[PDB]
Order: C-alpha cells, then structure tokens, then sequence
C-alpha cells in the first residue's frame, strides 16, 4: 500500500 | 517487518520518498525510485478514512508477471518498453544506452538496436543457473581496465551495485565493482538487505 499524502507531514 | 527498496536496497522511508509495496506481487520500492513521487491520491482513496491507500506496481496493472529483456530473474520491479515489452527499472539504470522516456515518472523505457545488439554478448560470471549465463545483457565492473561482467540483477544479489550521491556531480552515478574490487563494507549492508528484502516478500 501507499500512504495516502493527506497523512503525511 | 523492516521496508526496503528493490531498486536501491536502502531502508529509509520518509514523507517525501516512502517505500510503498504493491498489494499483488508484494514489490517493495521507493516512491522516487519508480517515478511515483509526489503524485496526487487515488480517486478510491476518498472512499476510505484510513491513512494508506492501496498500490498496484505496472506489470499487476497489466496483468503480468514478466521477464526482463536484460536479464534472467524475474523477481524485483520492472517498467514496460516503447514495444509492449519490460525490463527491471534496476537494468535500465546501470546498462549504457539505456535511458526513461522521462526522469520524473521514469516511463516508458525505449530500447535501441544498440542494445539488442548486445544480447548474450558477455557471459555473466555470477549466474547460479549457467544456463542462463549468456541471457540479456552484462555490464562490467567499473573498476579501471577490469573486464569482469555480470547482469545487473546478479550484481544487486551480491551487493555489488552503488550509486553515486547528488553532491559528487558524477553524470552517470550508476556504478558496480566485481568482487575483487569491490567496498566490502558496501558490499554487508547491500547483502543483508537484500537478503531481508527476499525473506520479506517470498
Ligand atoms: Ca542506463
Ligand atoms: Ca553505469
Ligand atoms: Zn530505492
Ligand atoms: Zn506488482
Ligand atoms: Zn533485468
Ligand atoms: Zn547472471
Ligand atoms: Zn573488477
């Protein structure tokens, strides 16, 4: 999976 | 457990560069090392409220399990050709007169008559399955004049792949040294984590 870039910092 | 990539073997994966895994054939890589960075999230990513989103590497998309044009092995990733074949995006890398259509999505990859040309032309001194020794192209270690050659993907297994930093401005950063010229220090790390990334995906 990739974590989506909305959760990421 | 521990993430690495299949095209580098490094084990860092921050925000901006995260090593992603395919949720089909299970590849491990880095967003950067396949031409998925900084790309918007899925349409059927509003549909969850978790923080990941599922992944699918291009030959799942395609519905294949394919051989590489340069090589024998048939684990790792790969990126298809201008015609409909595929080749490991780690090959394409290190054998010259190969290049990506374009470096940001690293797509599509566009193989030569030069490169053809150069089929079964080395035998590769690391292949376990000799029969195979003279399947797609080697590249030689770059030490000085040594002539010692290998495919690509043999080489990643033995830890004998390096790439060059940013900083050291060397146009082609791709680089490998045989055995007997290699790091060794270079050589344990990139073995143990090759060594992990073939435990964890199976
Ligand atoms: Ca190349
Ligand atoms: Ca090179
Ligand atoms: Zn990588
Ligand atoms: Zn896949
Ligand atoms: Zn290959
Ligand atoms: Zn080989
Ligand atoms: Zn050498």
């Amino acid at each position: 999976a990739r974590t989506k870039q909305t959760a990421r910092k | 457990h521990i993430l690495i990539c299949c095209v580098c073997l490094g084990d860092n994966s921050e925000d901006a560069d995260e090593i992603i895994q395919c949720d089909n054939c299970g590849v491990t890589v880095h967003e950067g090392c396949y031409g998925v960075d900084g790309e918007s999230d899925s349409i059927m990513s509003s549909a969850s409220e978790n923080s990941t989103e599922p992944w699918f590497c291009d030959a799942c998309k395609n519905g294949v399990s394919p051989s590489c044009e340069l090589c024998p092995s048939q684990d790792g990733i790969f990126k298809e050709t201008d015609a409909g074949r595929w080749v490991h995006v780690v090959c394409a890398l290190y054998v010259p007169g190969v290049a990506f259509g374009d470096i940001d999505k690293l797509r599509p990859v566009t193989l030569t008559e030069m490169n053809y040309s150069k089929y079964g032309a080395k035998e590769c001194s690391l292949c376990e399955d000799t029969r195979f020794a003279r399947t797609g192209v080697c590249i030689s270690c770059d030490a000085g004049m040594c002539r010692s050659f290998f495919h690509v993907t043999c080489a990643q297994r033995e830890g004998l792949l390096s790439e060059a930093a940013a900083e050291e401005d060397i146009a082609d950063p791709f680089f490998a040294y045989c055995k007997q010229h290699a790091d060794r220090f270079d050589r344990k790390w990139k073995r143990k984590n090759y060594l992990a990334l073939q435990s964890y995906c199976k």
